[PDB]
RNA sequence: CUUUAAUGUUUGAUGUUCUAACGUUGACCCGUAAUCCGGGUUGCGGACAGUGUCUGGUGGGUAGUUUGACUGGGGCGGUCUCCUCCUAAAGAGUAACGGAGGAGCACGAAGGUUGGCUAAUCCUGGUCGGACAUCAGGAGGUUAGUGCAAUGGCAUAAGCCAGCUUGACUGCGAGCGUGACGGCGCGAGCAGGUGCGAAAGCAGGUCAUAGUGAUCCGGUGGUUCUGAAUGGAAGGGCCAUC
RNA sequence: GAACUCGCUGUGAAGAUGCAGUGUACCCGCGGCAAGACGGAAAGACCCCGUGAACCUUUACUAUAGCUUGACACUGAACAU
RNA sequence: GUUUAUUAAAAACACAGCACUGUGCAAACACGAAAGUGGACGUAUACGGUGUGACGCCUGCCCGGUGCCGGAAGGUUAAUU
RNA sequence: AGGACCGAACCGACUAAUGUUGAAAAAUUAGCGGAUGACUUGUGGCUGGGGGUGAAAGGCCAAUCAAACCGGGAGAUAGCU
RNA sequence: UUUUGUAUAAUGGGUCAGCGACUUAUAUUCUGUAGCAAGGUUAACCGAAUAGGGGAGCCGAAGGGAAACCGAGUCUUAACU
């Protein structure tokens, strides 16, 4: 039969132009006033998934 | 998924966002696929017939790909900066 | 410990606030200072309120 | 048989390393911006073209080669960037 | 507004009496050749008892399960995250139930800037005053002091006193360091708006290195986003925070 | 498993018929004895391990039969507080 | 007297006797989704449960803990409205 | 008269020897306990598996019992050999 | 066979003959090979047709942003060297 999506794994990777992923930064959802701002500014934009972790991540979403 | 034990890489990031219902009625049509139609007058209903958008289409845009040789007609549809100017310089029209 | 957060918030009116802590033990007075406010971009002053 | 295992310690613990020291040595081109020497404290202090962190950590603030030299009525050590 | 009695209205409850629902494992007649059952007559109870739905308490009577790892065998005892020194072989890193100590905070000033200062200890003289309080001189040279452990630093002081203050600021960031990763760290320069100084200039917390907790699920405020026929709304997204 | 199946001292997956050195010993039965072949028999029952099992206990957790409380229905009429 | 048919016959179980406690008869209690049945064609000198164990002399002090029995002025408290 | 006494049939199972690929998947030989009673025996009947029955040993329920046997879920699962 | 390590006195095998263990279906990615190429290819079904029809669909030719939206650019910001 046909393969299954991790479903959670789609809520939380989404694929770019040459076929990487792009990923929200952790750690800003909880205990905010004890962080500086310049480390609170840095973790707002989107990055990108690593060369160790792709393998794992391309397993769970064939689809994408 | 599975690491040993160790939370896993899609569980100790966060989730974002949400799916939008109105970008999947919505399509991109190439400058290219233009002259494809039958009857020089580019429209929604010309187009499904032509086999270039989906049957649910409901909202469509130009953009600047491929060449256009031809005098065309474009009514209803949106089109880019950049592809109205290479529209008009063949010799077309575009209306709303 | 016994330093509790609290929040100092705009006079300017636009809902923007700072967050900070206190004890209320020793100094038991409201703070009040200087700052900028980045919806108007100017330093106006802002004033204690609770979490 | 009889079986005897003693007591215990009241030592065992430590902290993890944190990989000080020198990281561009004397005659080597970097760029600005570069990390020179990463301390507790200055025991080298900055020269010219060489800024001081806020941890003491000494950085170079122009493009050049790394020099290290002792200088004033000290006899303290000093890295400046000569520029290239 | 309150203070008292009833008229009238509203029911809420606690009591006696009654019989017509309902109970009868009291008596008698019939189906009937029958200690079941049903029908009839009478007596005794009587809106109680009992049953259905919903609900608070109790419930090893029965059921499904859980009850960590390290460890000179297991149990007992001790430990499990973070910081400093030694082992560690003059770059970094490096084990043992190896040898010694600390943290789970504090501060609207103990932060910024401008101006100004320099310690411990001993000796001699001096009212109470003494081994040691405050005063004057000399010798000494950091043997002192750092909000809190230890190490590395500190006189141009980072140590000590004053005036004015909120840069413990918003959007970014060339380039580097350290990690398997998630992450953590240093940073000149650019735009907007501040403070101190006559100016050159300094300031994106504290001499530095501990003072900490992912994701999910929710709560509060703000929003040029979305809104299942359409206009709204509910709910969702984004930004700040618990 | 196959055998043309001796002793001693050493060696060696650390207690040798089979390895090294050496000593002794013509070929084959029959009656007896049990020192060795770590002799035969039963994938150690003691001990530890596995995010194995079963049954027992209780003021371990979460449920539940039973027992118990009240509201409504079956369920009506006077009268006084 | 009874007991581990097939490694244990005993000081273990039972026993006559003693005490506590429940039960007014459609009895308590047990087997049953229920209808029924046993208790018993019995009726407190009767029936069930628990402990002790012929007989003789006896059975002291503690109600703070846990459990049970009685009480109902006050506080807290479900469905319901 | 008697859960009286000695002792055969009958019902048991305290000691020793043998046997232990037995004559026998629990026996034989020599002694041993009860033997008118809570005794022993023939034929038929009733109680069914989280159930029965038990003068109570976790004993017995067709050489099987801290949960019988047969068929099915079923190729249960097995980071282990 | 298992191990740091086995002549091992660690495991398995009396011998012979026969049988006895990486498969099948569907989805997805990479490699070789063939066809056609800014295009490639049809499913159910129709059809006596392994032919022919059927282009419903699927992948590719455009990306950025949570999204509205813009588009060889887009997002971030009051604005970016
Ligand atoms: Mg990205
Ligand atoms: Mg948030
Ligand atoms: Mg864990
Ligand atoms: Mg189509
Ligand atoms: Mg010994
Ligand atoms: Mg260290
Ligand atoms: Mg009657
Ligand atoms: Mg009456
Ligand atoms: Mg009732
Ligand atoms: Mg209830
Ligand atoms: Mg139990
Ligand atoms: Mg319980
Ligand atoms: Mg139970
Ligand atoms: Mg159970
Ligand atoms: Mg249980
Ligand atoms: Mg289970
Ligand atoms: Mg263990
Ligand atoms: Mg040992
Ligand atoms: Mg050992
Ligand atoms: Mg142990
Ligand atoms: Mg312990
Ligand atoms: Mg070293
Ligand atoms: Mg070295
Ligand atoms: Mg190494
Ligand atoms: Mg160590
Ligand atoms: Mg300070
Ligand atoms: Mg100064
Ligand atoms: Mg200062
Ligand atoms: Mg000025
Ligand atoms: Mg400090
Ligand atoms: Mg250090
Ligand atoms: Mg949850
Ligand atoms: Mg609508
Ligand atoms: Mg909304
Ligand atoms: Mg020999
Ligand atoms: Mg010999
Ligand atoms: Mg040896
Ligand atoms: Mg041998
Ligand atoms: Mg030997
Ligand atoms: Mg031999
Ligand atoms: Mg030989
Ligand atoms: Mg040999
Ligand atoms: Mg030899
Ligand atoms: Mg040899
Ligand atoms: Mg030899
Ligand atoms: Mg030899
Ligand atoms: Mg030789
Ligand atoms: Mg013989
Ligand atoms: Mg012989
Ligand atoms: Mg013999
Ligand atoms: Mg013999
Ligand atoms: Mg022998
Ligand atoms: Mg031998
Ligand atoms: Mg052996
Ligand atoms: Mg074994
Ligand atoms: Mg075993
Ligand atoms: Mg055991
Ligand atoms: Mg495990
Ligand atoms: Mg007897
Ligand atoms: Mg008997
Ligand atoms: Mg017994
Ligand atoms: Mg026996
Ligand atoms: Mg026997
Ligand atoms: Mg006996
Ligand atoms: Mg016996
Ligand atoms: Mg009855
Ligand atoms: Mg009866
Ligand atoms: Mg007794
Ligand atoms: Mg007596
Ligand atoms: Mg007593
Ligand atoms: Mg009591
Ligand atoms: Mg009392
Ligand atoms: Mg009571
Ligand atoms: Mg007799
Ligand atoms: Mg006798
Ligand atoms: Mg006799
Ligand atoms: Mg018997
Ligand atoms: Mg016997
Ligand atoms: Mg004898
Ligand atoms: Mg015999
Ligand atoms: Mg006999
Ligand atoms: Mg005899
Ligand atoms: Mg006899
Ligand atoms: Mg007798
Ligand atoms: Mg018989
Ligand atoms: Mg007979
Ligand atoms: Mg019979
Ligand atoms: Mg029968
Ligand atoms: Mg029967
Ligand atoms: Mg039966
Ligand atoms: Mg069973
Ligand atoms: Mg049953
Ligand atoms: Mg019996
Ligand atoms: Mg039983
Ligand atoms: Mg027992
Ligand atoms: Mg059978
Ligand atoms: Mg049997
Ligand atoms: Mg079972
Ligand atoms: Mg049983
Ligand atoms: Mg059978
Ligand atoms: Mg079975
Ligand atoms: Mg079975
Ligand atoms: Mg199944
Ligand atoms: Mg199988
Ligand atoms: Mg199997
Ligand atoms: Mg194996
Ligand atoms: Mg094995
Ligand atoms: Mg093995
Ligand atoms: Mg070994
Ligand atoms: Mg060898
Ligand atoms: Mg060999
Ligand atoms: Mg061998
Ligand atoms: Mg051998
Ligand atoms: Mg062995
Ligand atoms: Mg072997
Ligand atoms: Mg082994
Ligand atoms: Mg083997
Ligand atoms: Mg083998
Ligand atoms: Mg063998
Ligand atoms: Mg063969
Ligand atoms: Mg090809």
């Amino acid at each position: 039969p046909k393969i299954k999506t991790v479903r959670g794994a789609a809520k939380r990777f989404k694929k770019t132009g040459k076929g990487g992923f792009k990923h929200k930064h952790a750690n800003l959802r909880h205990i905010l006033t004890k962080k500086a701002t310049k480390r609170k500014r840095h973790l707002r934009p989107k990055a990108m998934v690593s060369k160790g972790d792709l393998g794992l991540v391309i397993a769970c979403l064939p689809y994408a | 998924g599975f690491e040993g034990g160790q939370m896993p890489l899609y569980r100790r990031l966060p989730k974002f966002g949400f799916t939008s219902r109105k970008a999947a009625i919505t399509a991109e049509v190439r400058l290219s696929d233009l002259a494809k139609v039958e009857g020089g007058v580019v429209d929604l209903n010309t187009l499904k017939a032509a086999n270039i958008i989906g049957i649910q289409i409901e909202f469509a845009k130009v953009i600047l790909a491929g060449e256009v040789t031809t005098p065309v007609t474009v009514r209803g549809l949106r089109v880019t900066k950049g592809a109205r100017a290479a529209i008009e310089a063949a010799g077309g029209k575009i209306e709303e | 410990g016994i330093r509790e957060k609290i929040k100092l918030v705009s006079s300017a009116g636009t809902g923007h606030f700072y967050t900070t802590t206190k004890n209320k033990r020793t100094k038991p007075e409201k703070l009040e200072l200087k700052k900028f406010d980045p919806v108007v971009r100017q330093h106006v002053i802002y004033k204690e309120a609770k979490i | 048989a009889h079986k005897k295992a003693g007591g215990s310690t009241r030592n065992g613990r430590d902290s993890e390393a944190k990989r000080l020291g020198v990281k561009r040595f004397g005659g080597e081109s970097v760029l600005a911006g570069s990390i020179i020497v990463r301390q507790r404290g200055t025991k080298f202090h900055a020269g010219a073209n060489v800024g001081c962190g806020r941890d003491h950590t000494l950085f170079a603030k122009a493009d050049g080669k790394v020099k290290f030299e002792v200088k004033g009525p000290k006899n303290r050590k000093f890295i400046s960037i000569e520029a290239e």
